[PDB]
């Protein structure tokens, strides 16, 4: 009674069914992936070379710019991609203020019209965003909006969590270190040409809004994070404190990117069209360079299938169909001279 | 001294004896957990991991969750413990069925022999056996039914000898038969305790208040059954574990394989590269700490100390790497030798019908030695052969008969000397008739056939005659001489007959005398009396011994039968030759008073009885030689040519004598002719020590050719394997065993059949299985890698402790040619595979600390990266390694030449592990940097210019590397069943479903709080899969093509067999074999007397009076 079944599964001989690597079956599929990859291959580079875009390094503006009147940027300082070409290098100046704040006027041309919509990044390099002191050291909870009291605080935010037995607000590295400089909200065109007026709704994810919620906290509690005291330096008044479920631009600081050069997106404008002209961008020098030591910069991308003029995506759907299609030849050299 | 009180159910018990309780579980219930830790201890990778979990406790220093790896843990941990409850009930019911066997047993409430399992046998208490039953505990008789109180046991388990012992009970007790009048037992028994010296017993049991002394003549043991006697009366001695036979061999051990101990080899190459790939990274935090102190002022770093810092950096890069080590390996190393051993134990051809026992594999983690078997170390009886003698021809005046005559032989001319065969009713022509000159002779040769011997017949209920036979082979005479005429029918104390069934007539036949066989008389010799008056002798025996005794002018058919006599043991047959000489009515009467003169006298009748026979054997002549056969078991020549052809060296250790052994060897083409022995059966250690000097000295001088390496064998007995097993000459045993084909040793004890398996294990690095059956060598199987058992109706001690049981012998080919052969390559693939796994991930972690500062930061989430294991690639180890046949069932049987792939180990060795992990570095090093020339600075997406942040690139990361290593799954198995498209190409079906219901319902629970949005921007994302398409194809076109320039440019030798599948010193030709099973103690000249057949049963059962 205890005779095992004959079940085509038991008795292992179940239907099954065998890779033959045979030079008519792996050649046609060496020309599978070598026919229908290169369509690819090219159809990418040819929507990353239609993206037009203008990288500005304003990094060491305070430093190597007149406050009299306009120069040109070197070139070591400027890259730059469009359709046509350009006709005069884009100028700068520096502004200082009545109050003793310097500002970082830019001027440019755009050579011809772009038809899609236009965004406004600035690129930062060298500041470790992906640091493991840095990524998990914020606050869950008061980001929601809820009073959370000094010894349920969370130990990620650990050297700022407290200054003088006060919750400081928006606890952690993040928080603490956002890049101050504000972007002005018009490209201001010179020469009559027509101003364009970007705006800044709408720049972060959609759902980051819904967890941004603004605070229940009861205003005597709170002090600013300690890099935040050249805004706020009484204190969080009950008049003006922030309100993150419209601050877009701290939105899109607390959403850390993942290498030490990134961007961060701060103005777009959807409905229309920049024309051809000579425009004009402000902006104030407010964030250092020596607390990290890197470059921010300021860049006009327009946004394409794949992002912005990036090759890569082509270029890896093309090592691939070349390999299948070097090695497609090496296998009609390998059976016919040397069978 | 152990004290026994007869008749006592109370008493008995206060000693403490053991229990019939036997225990073939390698653990109890109670000792089940404490036992278990050293278990799970033993294998370093789960040694690694408790250590690594006690790690992550330190605060703020794991990467990752804090219970991650305790929660992976735990999984590993729960699941190889119910692979263990699984091993203990599998071998709990099967342990049940020798507890609850049957047993007779006074009980003295009824009085009377009541229905009680084996398990309640006291010792102490009194039981009887039936006929053909085996013995359930070591017990001492005390009367039986047979005349005299005796019996006949048939010690097949208890060693290697196919013939029965006399078992006489003592003549005081003699009287004890009344199930009724057994109720006056009264005394103590004194015995010796337990010993474990099967031969020797002492003790002294008195009853009613008389000593009486007793002998290993009066005890009968635990494995061998009752044979040709209808009940016994026994006392119980010793049971359980403290028995005679079942002490020395202890629980079934922990038996490290061969591939496990290549693992630990494997793993210490892997925290090199662990601890290679801290001092690399958290060398490098040193310098970047220090050396960019200005530029990381938004960190707050401290900066206390340059070994403070890095002590709380050294821990975590600890535990980042430390999914390095595949926790995930030994479970999925277990729950594949679990699930094959559950495939090898239901296959129809491994399953023996006749007794319905299917083949079943206790110990479940020795699967995969079956393909690196080198060695094999069968038995002989129980395992080669069927125990069982028929009658396969006679020779007589040059003309051989046979039944069937075979195609190649027939009586053809004669070159000289007439060699041939003839049917058997020529013979009977030849006798009717009687004109014809042999009909003499063939009248004095089928009466012998039917008179000399001592069996014993008795009639059955049924007027079938049933022959009840001291030794087996004489047992096969008369039943294969009664189908030629001349059927034995009963036996009288001073006389027999014989039925002539052709004329209906019985003719008695006075038997005189009788004398028996010995060692070295290798005769036995018969003096009858004829119904005429003329009386006779007769004589059988060896041809060395019976060439001496001649009357030369008398005979002339000499020559023609000795040339048969090389033809009988050339196929491997037991030949006997059969003499005569008549005698006088005078000459008897001066011999048979001087046979009385050694018989009157006491002390010297061992060494007289022997010299009185030779006085009237002196002229003998003639009539012919006859030949039993041995029935082997059924595929045994077929199997053992086929395990030589794949490079296994067979090694037979019988339990018998020498002298048919290598009969055996003849006969299952083991031997064969044109092969010169190298025998080694000599004395003192001395004699051996210059015969172990000559024969390497003799073939060492001068190269011979594995032609003539083929030409030799070994034979050496156990009285000389123990002078070559100290440790002086085990060096010089070798050497001369290292270049025959076939060695044979016997008469080897039940210790020294482990202390050849444990010089062998010990002296090379062969890995080497052990076969039998029975008791005798359960040390054998205790000792060898794999133990092969092979459960027998009776006995079958073997078959509780070995790791295989199988039916019989012949399903060994199947066995270790298609069940082994892909048992070794089926796990040599999802290990090397379960290696590669936990390193084309977990090392992208490795290649983001170039970024990121040096700091730590986990590329993924925490517990997608403990979903890797467990759930998307836990599913390719299996079927790889259940289901995955590399060559067919159908052609490993057709060439056995490919067994020589898993002997050297072509499959798994360190410098092919580290292809494979090598491999899963170039493979991770695509998915990384693959990932950051696409993603350059989070600008991948077109959402309305949102960008990609560390979370939705962390998942293009790990979706990418998941549809890899599933993909290399796709080029490295072989055959692609309906179970292979359910794990392979759908775990990637499986991750790309249960990951949008990750991202959008878990993450609201407060758990795996990030990812929040990133299901809407990666997979509404473009980018992400233009991904997915060319970053695996981009990592398989090295795979992709040397695949395929090893299958055509390079192949190796099983590759053409996959391209077959899919479209397609003493010298044995002067040697005249002599084997007569009978031994000394077969009581041999006691027994004919005492007996009858005509007297009917008696009262109380068979009791039967010695009517002497
Ligand atoms: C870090 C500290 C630790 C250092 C440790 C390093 C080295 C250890 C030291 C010595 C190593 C010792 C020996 C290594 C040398 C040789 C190994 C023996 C050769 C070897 O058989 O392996 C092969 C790997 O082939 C590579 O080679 C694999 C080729 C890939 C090599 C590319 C090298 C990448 C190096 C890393 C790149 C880094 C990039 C930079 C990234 C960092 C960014 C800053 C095995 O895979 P295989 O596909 O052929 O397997 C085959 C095949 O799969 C199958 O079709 C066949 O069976 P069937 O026909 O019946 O189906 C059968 O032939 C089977 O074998
Ligand atoms: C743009 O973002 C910049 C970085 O986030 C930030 O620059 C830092 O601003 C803080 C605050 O203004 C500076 O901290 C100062 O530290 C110096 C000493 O090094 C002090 O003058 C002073 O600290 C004082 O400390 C006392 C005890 O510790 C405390 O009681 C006082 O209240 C007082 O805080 C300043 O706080 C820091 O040096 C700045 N540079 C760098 C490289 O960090 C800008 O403020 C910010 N700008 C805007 C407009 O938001
Ligand atoms: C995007 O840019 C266009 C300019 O090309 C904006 O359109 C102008 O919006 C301002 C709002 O103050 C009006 O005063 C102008 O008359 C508009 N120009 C035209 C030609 O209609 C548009 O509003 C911008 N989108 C935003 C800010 O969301
Ligand atoms: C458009 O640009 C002008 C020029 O600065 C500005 O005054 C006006 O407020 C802008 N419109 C909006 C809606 O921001
Ligand atoms: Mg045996």
């Amino acid at each position: 009674s205890k005779k095992p079944p004959n079940t085509a599964f038991r008795q292992q001989r179940l239907k099954a069914w065998q890779p033959i690597l045979s030079p008519q079956s792996v050649l046609p599929l060496l020309i599978f992936v070598a026919c229908i990859f290169t369509p690819i291959g090219i159809g990418l580079i040819v929507s990353a070379t239609k993206v037009q875009d203008l990288t500005i390094d304003y990094s060491h503006c305070d430093t190597k710019a007149s406050t009299t009147a306009f120069e040109d940027i070197p070139k070591k300082y400027i890259k730059y991609h469009f359709k046509s070409k350009v006709e005069n290098k884009p100028q700068w100046r520096l502004t200082e203020n009545e109050n003793g704040e310097q500002s970082c006027e830019l001027q440019f041309e755009i050579p011809n019209d772009i038809k899609k919509s236009i965004f406004i990044y600035y690129k930062i390099t060298n500041f470790y965003q992906n640091h493991r002191r840095y990524v998990q050291s914020f606050d869950t909870k008061q980001i929601l909006g809820e009073p959370i009291k000094k010894d349920d605080l969370d130990t990620s935010c650990s050297p700022i969590r407290s200054r003088e037995d006060k919750i400081i607000y928006p606890c952690g590295l993040i928080a603490n270190s956002m890049f101050n400089d504000t972007f002005s909200q018009v490209l201001s065109g010179i020469d009559d040409t027509e101003d364009y007026n970007l705006t800044n709704k709408h720049i972060s994810w959609s759902i980051d809004r819904h967890r941004f919620k603004t605070t229940k906290y009861n205003a005597s509690d709170i002090v600013p994070p300690p890099n935040w005291m050249k805004k706020y330096p009484d204190g969080y008044t009950d008049e003006n404190l922030p309100d993150i479920h419209t601050w877009e631009e701290f939105q899109v600081w607390m959403r850390t990117a993942a290498f030490p050069k990134f961007y961060k997106l701060t103005l777009k404008n959807e409905s229309a069209s920049l024309p051809k002209g000579k425009y004009q961008m402000n902006i104030e020098l407010n964030y250092p360079i020596s607390l990290f030591g890197g470059t921010k910069s300021f860049v006009l991308t327009t946004n394409g299938a794949i992002g912005g003029r990036n090759m890569s995506l082509g270029v890896l759907y093309l090592i691939v169909a070349g390999l299948c299609a070097l090695f497609g030849i090496i296998f009609l050299v390998k059976l016919i001279f040397q069978p | 001294p152990r004290v026994i009180h007869i008749n006592d159910s109370l008493a008995n018990s206060s000693f403490g004896y053991s229990d019939n309780h036997i225990s073939t579980t390698k653990y109890n219930f109670a000792t089940f957990l404490p036992k278990f830790l050293f278990q799970e201890f033993s294998k370093y990778a789960n040694l690694f991991f408790l250590c690594t979990s006690a790690i992550q406790q330190v605060p703020h220093v794991s990467p990752t969750n804090r219970y991650t790896t305790i929660g992976t843990l735990l999984v590993v941990l729960i699941v190889s413990a119910m692979k263990e409850c699984i091993e203990d009930i599998k071998r709990a019911n099967s342990d049940k069925e020798l507890n609850n066997s049957t047993a007779e047993i006074f009980s003295e409430a009824h009085d009377d022999f009541v229905e009680k399992r084996w398990i309640d046998i006291r010792v102490g208490d009194i039981i009887r056996v039936k006929s053909e039953e085996p013995i359930p505990a070591d017990t001492i008789i005390l009367s039986s039914s047979e005349p005299e109180g005796l019996c006949y046991i048939e010690t097949a388990n208890l060693d290697g000898e196919t013939n029965l012992k006399i078992k006489q009970s003592r003549v005081e007790t003699a009287k004890f038969i009344d199930v009724k009048t057994l109720k006056n037992m009264n005394g103590k028994v004194v015995s010796e305790q337990p010993n474990s010296s099967l031969y020797t017993y002492e003790g002294t049991m008195t009853l009613n208040d008389r000593q009486i002394p007793l002998s290993p003549d009066q005890m009968i043991l635990r494995g061998a059954t009752l044979r040709n006697t209808a009940w016994i009366f026994g006392l119980v001695i010793f049971t359980g574990h403290e028995t005679k036979l079942l002490r020395n061999a202890t629980a079934t051990p922990i038996k490290r394989t061969a591939v496990e101990k290549i693992i630990n080899r494997q793993i210490i190459a892997l925290f090199t590269v662990l601890i290679v790939l801290i001092l690399i990274s958290s060398i490098g935090n040193v310098i970047m700490s220090t050396a960019d102190a200005k530029h990381l002022s938004y960190l707050y770093l401290e900066g206390t100390n340059k070994a403070g810092l890095f002590f709380k950096d050294f821990l975590t890069f600890w535990i980042l790497f430390s999914n390095l080590v595949p926790i995930s390996l030994f479970v999925t190393v277990e729950l594949i030798k679990y699930y094959q051993a559950f495939m090898i134990g239901s296959d129809l051809d491994l399953y023996y019908e006749k007794t319905d026992t299917p083949t079943v594999v206790r110990t479940s983690s020795l699967v995969e030695e079956l393909g690196q078997i080198e060695y094999i170390f069968s038995d002989k009886t129980g395992t080669l052969t069927r125990n069982i003698m028929e009658f396969k021809s006679c020779s007589i005046a040059g003309h051989c008969y046979i039944d069937k005559i075979p195609e190649d032989k027939t009586a053809t001319v004669e070159d000289g000397i007439e060699v041939g065969y003839r049917k058997f009713d020529d013979l009977k022509k030849k006798l009717n008739d009687p004109s014809d000159e042999d009909s003499p002779i063939i009248n004095d040769f089928l009466t012998l056939l039917a008179t000399c011997h001592t069996v014993i017949p008795e009639f059955q209920s049924d007027g079938s005659i049933k022959y009840q036979a001291a030794s087996p082979d004489e047992g096969a005479l008369v039943q294969g001489g009664a189908d030629l005429g001349y059927k034995f029918i009963i036996r009288k104390p001073n006389s027999v007959t014989v039925l002539l069934e052709e004329t209906g007539e019985e003719k008695e036949y006075q038997l005189l005398n009788i004398c028996e066989f010995n060692s070295t008389r290798k005769r036995m010799s018969a003096i009858f009396r004829f119904p005429d008056g003329s009386i006779k002798l007769f004589c059988k025996g060896a041809d060395t011994v019976i060439l001496e005794r001649l009357d030369d002018e008398a005979n002339q058919y000499v020559e023609a039968t000795m040339r048969h006599l090389e033809d009988y043991a050339s196929e491997g047959l037991r030949t006997l030759c059969l003499a005569m000489r008549d005698i006088s009515e005078g000459e008897y009467e001066e011999w048979n008073s001087i046979y009385n003169e050694a018989a009157t006298t006491l002390d010297n009748r061992a060494e007289k009885l022997d010299e009185a026979a030779n006085l009237i054997e002196k002229n003998l002549i003639l009539i012919g030689a006859t030949a039993i056969e041995d029935k082997l078991q059924d595929g045994v020549p077929e199997t053992i040519h086929t395990l030589q052809e794949a490079g296994i060296k067979i090694w037979v250790l019988t339990g018998d004598r020498q002298e048919t052994a290598i009969n055996i060897g003849m006969s299952c083409r083991l031997l064969s002719e044109d092969m010169n022995l190298l025998i080694i059966n000599e004395e003192t250690r001395d004699d051996t020590e210059r015969n172990l000097l000559e024969k390497i000295n003799a073939l060492n001088e001068h190269q011979l050719s594995t032609h003539d390496m083929n030409t030799l064998a070994l034979v050496i007995d156990g009285k000389s394997l123990g002078f070559a097993l100290e440790p002086e000459l085990e060096d010089y045993l070798l050497t001369v065993a290292k270049l025959c084909k076939a060695v044979i040793c016997c008469r080897v004890s039940p210790l020294q059949k482990a202390l050849v398996v444990k010089m062998v294990k010990r002296k090379s690095s062969s890995l080497l299985l052990a076969i039998g059956d029975g008791a005798n060598d359960v040390s054998m199987i205790q000792a060898a890698h794999v133990g092969v058992g092979i459960s027998g109706m009776e006995g079958m001690q073997a078959a509780r402790s070995a790791d295989i049981a199988v039916g019989q012998f012949k399903f060994l080919k199947k066995l270790l040619l298609v069940h082994g052969s892909w048992s070794y390559q089926r796990i040599s693939v999802a290990i090397l595979y379960s290696f590669y796994k936990n390193t084309a991930l977990y090392m992208t972690q490795f290649w983001y600390v170039f970024a990121n500062a040096f700091s730590g930061q986990s590329i993924m989430e925490s517990w997608t990266m403990s979903f890797y294991n467990l759930f998307f690639t836990v599913w390719p180890p299996f079927v790889i390694g259940v289901f995955d046949q590399f060559v067919s069932s159908r052609l490993l049987e057709r060439y056995p030449q490919l067994y020589k792939l898993g002997q050297k180990g072509q499959f798994f060795s360190v410098y092919i592990f580290w292809g494979w992990i090598i491999n899963g570095f170039f493979h991770s090093a695509i998915v990384f940097i693959g990932t950051i020339l696409i993603y350059r600075y989070g600008f991948a997406l077109n959402m309305h210019g949102e960008l990609a942040d560390h979370w939705s690139w962390g998942v293009t990361v790990y979706t990418t590397s998941v549809i890899i290593v599933l993909g290399k799954a796709a080029l490295v198995t072989n055959q692609w069943t309906k179970f292979t498209l359910i794990a392979i190409p759908g775990s990637l079906l499986f991750w790309l479903i249960f990951f949008p219901i990750y991202a959008s319902i878990f993450p609201h629970a407060n758990i795996s709080r990030e990812y929040y949005g990133v299901v809407k921007h990666t997979y509404g994302s473009g980018v992400f899969w233009l991904t997915l398409i060319v970053l695996p194809i981009f990592a398989l076109v090295r795979d992709f093509l040397w695949k395929y320039y090893k299958r055509m440019y390079e192949p190796e030798t099983y590759h053409v067999i996959q391209e077959m599948q899919k479209y397609n010193v003493q010298r044995m030709k002067k040697q005249r074999g002599f084997a007569f099973s009978q031994a000394e103690e077969g009581g041999q000249e006691k027994i004919v007397r005492m007996y009858d057949t005509t007297q009917k049963r008696g009262k109380y059962g068979e009791l039967q009076d010695a009517s002497a």
